[PDB]
């Protein structure tokens, strides 16, 4: 397991965020190793999967997407981050995919899951079991949610994880139209002085509402998996959200058009560039070969920050401090990633896109940032109060600000935000629990 | 306040000092006491990045690195040898680094550690125990810091 | 030792591996 | 009492407090004073300090290396000050100044500055005829055509002379030019006082200016 060695990825909003349990009898190894290898197969590609009836998230409506799956355990604070969910729905764990070894009846087991998670939309479970008895066999193999493969996680992963994905989108769907008549208010409207307010130290309803449905309705199309048509909501969403001036809604917008933009230029397929982006923000209608995607991707990004900063003065309406440190740290790592090389090639999209650090390696002259402006956009996460949030957010930010200094090479830099990782810990008022990463950790400052 | 340090090539410093101005002469009030030298030493990193680039004289670097209201200045002389000084507010500003003060303060203090250097018993690892070079520092910077 | 002691345990099922807050 | 005190760290020191001591030193200048002495004591001293090295060595590695760290003690204290010097442009010196000569931070400009300046204040004149061997990758050579301190050691082999060495060899060490320098002896133009220093310069280097 990798518990404070955390590095988001620009495509984390399409990532599907999936926690894993120890149903059982396991030890701390074993399902170290099995969860580790069940984080192999999480590029399902929509082809392999069969289709299903309702048409807006049929697997059966694009002949490519990758439907990308993030494993992790930790679970995080509930009833703090519930709030933020109208405002972006991917925030939400889905799906639970349960690992059992006990030989214990399906029923009853997943029956005790869902009491303990009720909040969580999708469960499933899968036995690791040595050869269990055909009685057990022929009552999971009825049944969809249950799977089984023997131990080690070798025997039909390839296809089980099709299945979760089959399932996962029928459940979806079953969510979004339970959701789709919502009034869909700000987190700040929903929660008061629930949500921080980021302090730094450095005729109008009907079509805002038409807006921001459609928003969701395209964000929950990036997430299920169909992104051409996702990038044609984003369209008429941003057009729309725009002159009506809500500018905390049309950054998140603007932000997921740009995930649009990345991945479908992963995925290799040909699109223009809109006139409303193009019009929106500057480039300093046309082809994306005509134009360097990440100096795109920059000004986007800087534009959405430019009005998240803009959205502080509404008391109700301010992007949460949550919101704007994640998207801050997400932009940083994106900028690292493209400081690794001349050209922007397959290599490094398939690198941002599946978490493969490499570290150290040999500079090329004249990379596409230089490593100032990469220093000089990270000490923007310094300008805002950072020992007044909490714990999950202090040590994702410090962790990810010190592999980013340890890939631009600045080691003594790395000590630093490293030094201030252990205070931030040790002012924690509450009691934490060992892991074998806080002895990297240590060996590494 | 201000706080200023000279370091050698091997990473280790040969003189550290700090400077009040009368109102609060406790300096920096409790943490950036703690604080000083990891941001000195997270701050010699981007001086250690200039240090070998081109591009007028290069001596001094200026405003190099930012922090809570923290202006970060550097000097690097000829031998690595490298001056790096914090200001803070008083308390409460958005503190401005004079451009040719600081400079010539700097090119005194150079003086003084070229002068102090000649003598044969001073190697480059063993500190600056000079109350003589202590007194002139520091009437330097009541001279010139403020 | 408490490096291998850790290593194999009986985890507390239906229960994530690790939490951070109470 | 009031010095730095590495140990305790960095004392605290008011700016609106101011008595100096007569350092004897710090209160010199160091313009340029010239107090130029026979060539007799400096080769009397040389000789006589070869010899005690001689004795305290067993090999001639040890000679080498003894050699070369005393003359390694000149050039940490001639780069900072030369340089310096250089920097005036024609009491504290520090108010006669404007800008300094800039940091000479290239492989070029470092070897051309010992070529110019550094050999002109030690020997009274210009060094003759730098060079680079474009043959093996990398092989700089700084030649004299009559080695002043080394004039009275007789002998074609040539070991006393490794003084010289050690100065150029602080002067890039301390600039951040890490170096292997050594002598050889090579009679080309009819003097056979001639004698090449061959800098050879470190990986680090070769990756840095490239």
């Amino acid at each position: 397991m990798n518990i404070l060695k955390h590095f988001p990825s620009y495509v984390g909003p399409s990532k599907i965020r999936t926690l894993v349990i120890p149903i059982g009898h396991w030890t701390r190894k074993e399902f170290n190793n099995a969860v580790q290898k069940l984080s192999e197969f999480n590029e399902i590609h929509l082809s392999d999967v069969t289709p299903i009836d309702s048409p807006i998230f049929t697997p059966q409506g694009f002949p490519h997407g990758k439907l990308f799956f993030d494993f992790l355990t930790i679970d995080h604070d509930d009833a703090l981050e519930l709030f933020l969910y109208d405002f972006e729905p991917f925030r939400k764990t889905f799906v639970i995919i349960g690992l059992v070894n006990d030989y214990s009846d399906p029923l009853t087991n997943l029956n005790f899951m869902k009491e303990k998670y009720p909040t969580l939309i999708s469960p499933n479970l899968v036995y690791a079991s040595s050869t269990p008895t055909k009685e057990l066999e022929q009552t999971i193999d009825t049944m969809e949610n249950v799977f089984a493969s023997s131990p080690d996680m070798q025997k039909n992963i390839e296809t089980i994880m099709c299945d979760i994905a089959r399932n996962f989108l029928t459940a979806l769907n079953s969510y979004y139209s339970s959701y789709k008549h919502v009034t869909l208010r700000s987190p700040g409207a929903i929660g008061g002085n629930a949500v921080l307010k980021t302090t730094l130290i450095r005729n109008r309803s009907q079509q805002k509402s038409l807006g921001r449905q459609m928003k969701i309705l395209g964000n929950f199309q990036l997430l299920a998996g169909r992104y051409v048509d996702a990038l044609n909501s984003f369209v008429d969403a941003i057009t729309t959200l725009y002159k009506v001036r809500d500018y905390l809604w049309l950054g998140s917008a603007l932000d997921g058009i740009s995930i649009c933009f990345l991945l479908l230029s992963y995925l290799g397929l040909s699109y223009q560039i809109p006139q409303i982006v193009s019009l929106i923000c500057p480039v300093e209608n046309i082809d994306v070969e005509n134009i360097n995607l990440p100096l795109l991707i920059k000004c986007i990004s800087d534009k959405v920050l430019y009005y998240y900063d803009l959205s502080l003065m509404h008391n109700s309406e301010y992007a949460p401090q949550v919101v704007y440190c994640e998207f801050l740290l997400k932009t940083l790592t994106f900028m690292t990633s493209c400081y690794k090389s001349s050209e922007f090639s397959k290599d490094v999209l398939d690198n941002i896109v599946k978490n493969q650090h490499r570290a150290l390696s040999d500079i090329p002259n004249s990379p596409m940032f230089p490593r100032f402006e990469v220093y000089f956009y990270s000490n923007k996460l310094f300008e805002l109060q950072l020992k007044e949030m909490q714990v999950e957010a202090q040590i994702k930010i410090y962790s990810t600000m010190a592999e980013v200094y340890r890939l631009l090479g600045y080691k003594r830099k790395q000590l630093f935000v490293l030094r201030l990782l252990m205070v931030a810990l040790l002012a924690t008022p509450n009691k934490i629990a060992w892991h074998p990463d806080y002895r990297t950790l240590i060996d590494t400052i | 306040p201000q706080y200023f340090a000279i370091i050698g090539k091997k990473d280790n410093p040969v003189y550290e000092i700090e400077f009040t101005n009368a109102e609060n002469p406790q300096g920096f009030p409790q943490d950036l006491k703690e604080l000083n030298p990891f941001i000195l030493h997270a701050s010699l990193d981007i001086v250690e990045d200039l240090q070998w680039q081109i591009n007028t004289d290069n001596c001094y670097l200026g405003k190099v690195d930012h922090f809570y209201g923290l202006a970060i200045t550097a000097y690097i002389s000829y031998s690595g040898m490298k001056f790096v000084m914090i200001h803070g507010n008083s308390a409460n500003s958005s503190v401005v680094i004079d451009d040719n003060n600081m400079r010539s303060f700097y090119q005194e203090v150079h003086e003084l550690y070229v002068k102090t250097l000649m003598n044969p018993f001073y190697k480059i690892t063993d500190p600056i125990r000079s109350p003589a070079f202590d007194s002139r520092v520091r009437t330097l910077a009541r001279k010139h810091l403020s | 030792t408490l490096d291998k002691y850790s290593s194999e345990e009986i985890l507390p099922s239906f229960e994530p591996v690790y939490s951070w807050s109470s | 009492s009031d010095g730095y005190e590495y140990t305790v760290g960095p004392k605290q020191a008011i700016t609106s407090e101011t008595t100096y001591i007569p350092s004897r030193i710090y209160s010199e200048s160091l313009l340029f004073k010239r107090q130029e002495a026979s060539l007799s004591a400096m080769a009397f001293l040389f000789q006589e300090m070869i010899s005690q090295l001689h004795r305290t060595c067993k090999t001639a590695g040890d000679f080498e290396t003894k050699l070369s760290d005393y003359g390694h003690n000149i050039g940490i204290r001639l780069l900072e000050l030369l340089n310096f010097r250089a920097s005036v442009s024609p009491e504290s010196l520090s108010n006669y100044i404007t800008k300094m000569r800039r940091r000479d931070l290239k492989i070029l400009d470092i070897l051309q500055f010992i070529h110019g300046t550094l050999w002109s204040y030690l020997f009274n004149h210009v060094s003759d005829d730098l060079v680079k061997s474009s043959e093996r990758d990398n092989e700089y050579m700084i030649v004299d055509n009559f080695p002043t301190l080394t004039q009275f050691i007789p002998g074609e082999n040539v070991s006393c002379e490794y003084f010289v060495c050690g100065i150029i060899k602080g002067f890039l060490f301390n600039a951040g030019f890490p170096c292997g320098v050594t002598a050889h002896r090579m009679p080309q133009g009819g003097h056979s006082q001639r004698t090449v220093y061959l800098i050879q310069f470190d990986r680090q280097v070769l990756d840095r200016e490239g």
